[PDB]
């Protein structure tokens, strides 16, 4: 990811305000249910039959806190994604079988949890170094 | 396709939009061209500067054609024959970039209405911003 | 064989098998354009989204009837048709399968102008909004 | 969304498939297995070997939902209602699959019907399959 | 005001602004199926896939009528039908301009259990088929 | 592209029997035509309004060509596909701003040429293997 040192700043700081117990499992669960096909990976995870049902799913919530410390990660290494995602790349590739294109889903799924969450604060210079980091992390998985 | 609920949701979020839906319109632009710079290689004739009264008075149209498209959900290739006419015969717009805006869109309703902005009513709009991006796209 | 009145709850007076897919033209009637207006003078959106334009008013000779297209029916629930302060009879005369449209109708008196609509919707996991207030404001005065 | 030219290009196409509809189900199903293993793990209650009894059954009610689809291409989403159930509630299928079989399909009818396979009528089938995967992969 | 008939060409008579989007119910009918056959005794696909099933029987008292809607009417050319040898009149009633349903009427004998229809299609860049037969077959015999 | 020897047997085979002045015009056109905003990148080409004025394009034609030998180049230097298509890549991303998915599109269109030329000797196994190559390709003018 190429980003000039105010949008590493801009980045940072609006990451050091996000509430990682919460937007997780916002980010996931509005993943199963905007894009119901991805409930399909998460059937160990039990009943994803409504809307209400995903969003109060503990084991939603657990793995979301999972996926965005993964993120947390990634904003550290952002000159070497393709190495720091290797072992996960792997994983949703040999053993779950996830679809390259799902990746970017959640990336834009997790955006608009930011901006939900953000609202104004959200602006579209934030965003947009958003995108270029969750366009990064999509990339590195499907290496 | 969308659902019974799924046109409800969306109707019922619209609504709450309102006389705002020139704002978000133009909002979504904004975003769109600074966050996917390739796509203002379609907007050469626009001064792309950020506060550009072309980009704030063309988000209205695009916010107007967009209430124009949730008012006739049910039969969108009649409503929106003119607008496909341009994107998809005219334009030939590459597909990706109608994700793009649709993306956008949802980020910038997020931000202004987050009360509505639930995860059933997010489902709904991104269902519904998908059918509106094929029928611009596609010569009929 | 008994079925909710299309007031009460549109959405189950619509699975009555006696007005599913059944024709509903009328011997005299006209085209008529209207708009949805809400409390604050805006465009109701909900409704306009929601209603066939142009309705039609239908010639009786009890006086003029309009029938309204009401689109997404599965999820209307109240539809309460006022004119002026006193409440109208609405039938359900038909139900569109096949796009989820109910046609329903109501009696207005001559010159008549507005009518007022107290309406709800009611889908999904518990999801239910009121609607107190729409007027639907005829492109002319109702007459025959 | 399908044009009246697109619409006449597939039922006229589709009817020169005619008994051998069967036949080319079952032999994009092969394709498929083959050329993209990751969509066998949806059939590991088959025994997906060449020639398996199981495929050539199952390309026979893929091609008879494909013919069901067709002669109602102007509401799909009533007609492959029952579909839409198994495939986007129950199976809940990755949309990327569907645009795989689609190209076997098409694959498939230009190896056996070269004469009908004109640029003109390959542009329907394509369109045509792509809104056929939209209705089985969508929940209304 | 004059329109080529819908034997012709019904892609030019559906343009004919007296039938766009008319009514067209009957007082007395009934529904009918059909099956579409081709000449090798195979169901005809492209008619099958271009016709409303069921169609409607009307009666008159000039005999029985059946009623057929045709899909992509845009598209159809020529679409004579023939009971047995002599060439039926098909006339227009009515073109629904949202779907592209053209639907045409022709009458039939008592006891009609079978109609002949000569056809073709014509659109897009000269693209030009002719079906020479195709067989309507009626689930039962024509009554009233 | 990880291909075994007698998939590259098979493939190189059926490559020596292709009509390489005719099946690039046809898979090219096709793209035009079946996949329409494509005509947005070839508008120098001139008349692109119908599918014959496509198709009878002389410079469609005469490009096809260039996209064939591009990928005949590809069939050589399976090892070293991103290395190859390198030029090509960045002339696609920087110049004409083509989105990676249309290269995928291109791809599977070359197979149903493939496909139309060769009827039942283009077999599933054959197929299969063809499906690798223009992925590979594909991806490597992604990188
Ligand atoms: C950039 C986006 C994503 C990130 C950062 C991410 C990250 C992770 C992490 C950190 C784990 C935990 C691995 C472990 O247990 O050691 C995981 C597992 C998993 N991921 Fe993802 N993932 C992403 C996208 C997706 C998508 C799109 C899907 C499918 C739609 C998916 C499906 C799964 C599944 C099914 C598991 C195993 C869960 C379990 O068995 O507990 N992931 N991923
Ligand atoms: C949500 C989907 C979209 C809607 C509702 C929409 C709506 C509109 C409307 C209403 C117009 C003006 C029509 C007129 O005045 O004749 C327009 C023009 C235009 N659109 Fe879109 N659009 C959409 C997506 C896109 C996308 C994705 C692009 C490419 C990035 C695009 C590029 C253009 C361009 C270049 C014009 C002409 C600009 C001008 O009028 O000066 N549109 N669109
Ligand atoms: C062209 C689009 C498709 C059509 C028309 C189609 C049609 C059908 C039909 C008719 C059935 C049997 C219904 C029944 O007997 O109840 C079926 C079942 C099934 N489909 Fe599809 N399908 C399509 C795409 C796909 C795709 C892309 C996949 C995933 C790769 C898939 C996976 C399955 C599975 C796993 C079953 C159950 C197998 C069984 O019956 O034992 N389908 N489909
Ligand atoms: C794997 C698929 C593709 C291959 C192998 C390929 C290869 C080539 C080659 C060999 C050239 C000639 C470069 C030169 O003049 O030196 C070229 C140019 C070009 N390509 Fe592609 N290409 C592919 C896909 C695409 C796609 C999908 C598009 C857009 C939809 C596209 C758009 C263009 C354009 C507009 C030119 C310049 C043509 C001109 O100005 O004469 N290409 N490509």
């Amino acid at each position: 990811v190429h980003l000039t040192p105010e949008e590493k700043s801009a980045v940072t700081a609006l990451w050091g305000k996000v509430n990682v117990d919460e937007v997780g499992g916002e980010a996931l669960g509005r993943l199963l249910v905007v894009y119901p096909w991805t409930q399909r990976f998460f059937e160990s995870f039990g009943d994803l039959s409504t809307p209400d049902a995903v969003m109060g799913n503990p084991k939603v919530k657990a793995h979301g806190k999972k996926v965005l410390g993964a993120f947390s990660d990634g904003l550290a290494h952002l000159d070497n994604l393709k190495g720091t995602f290797a072992t996960l790349s792997e994983l949703h590739c040999d053993k779950l079988h996830v679809d390259p294109e799902n990746f970017r889903l959640l990336g834009n799924v997790l955006v608009c949890v930011l901006a939900h969450h953000f609202g104004k604060e959200f602006t579209p210079p934030v965003q947009a170094a958003y995108q270029k980091v969750v366009a990064g992390v999509a990339n590195a998985l499907a290496h | 396709v969308l659902s019974p609920a799924d046109k409800t949701n969306v109707k019922a979020a619209w609504g709450k939009v309102g006389a705002h839906a020139g704002e978000y319109g133009a909002e979504a632009l904004e975003r769109m061209f600074l966050s996917f710079p390739t796509t203002k290689t379609y907007f050469p004739h626009f001064d792309l500067s950020h506060g550009s009264a072309q980009v704030k008075g063309h988000g209205k149209k695009v916010a107007d054609a967009l209430t124009n498209a949730v008012a006739h959900v049910d039969d969108m290739p009649n409503a929106l024959s003119a607008l496909s006419d341009l994107h998809a015969h005219k334009l030939r717009v590459d597909p990706v970039n109608f994700k793009l805006l649709s993306h956008c869109l949802l980020v910038t309703l997020a931000a202004h209405l987050p009360a509505e902005f639930t995860p059933a009513v997010h489902a709904s709009l991104d269902k519904f911003l998908a059918s509106v991006s094929t029928v611009l796209t596609s010569k009929y | 064989q008994q079925y909710p009145p299309a007031d009460e709850s549109l959405q189950d007076a619509i699975k009555n098998p006696a007005i599913i897919d059944k024709e509903h033209t009328a011997d005299n009637w006209r085209p008529i354009d209207f708009q949805m207006k809400n409390d604050k003078g805006e465009r109701q959106f909900y409704h306009y989204a929601s209603t066939v334009e142009p309705a039609t008013v239908i010639f009786t000779k009890t006086g003029p009837i309009i029938e309204l297209g009401l689109k997404t029916a599965s999820t209307w629930k109240k539809f309460e048709v006022y004119e002026g302060d006193k409440k109208l009879p609405v039938e359900l005369v038909s139900y569109d399968s096949d796009k989820d449209y109910a046609y329903i109708r109501f009696p207005v008196s001559n010159g008549t102008r507005e009518v007022k609509i107290v309406s709800s919707i009611e889908y999904g996991e518990n999801i239910h909004e009121d609607y107190d207030y729409t007027l639907m404001v005829f492109a002319q005065p109702i007459t025959n």
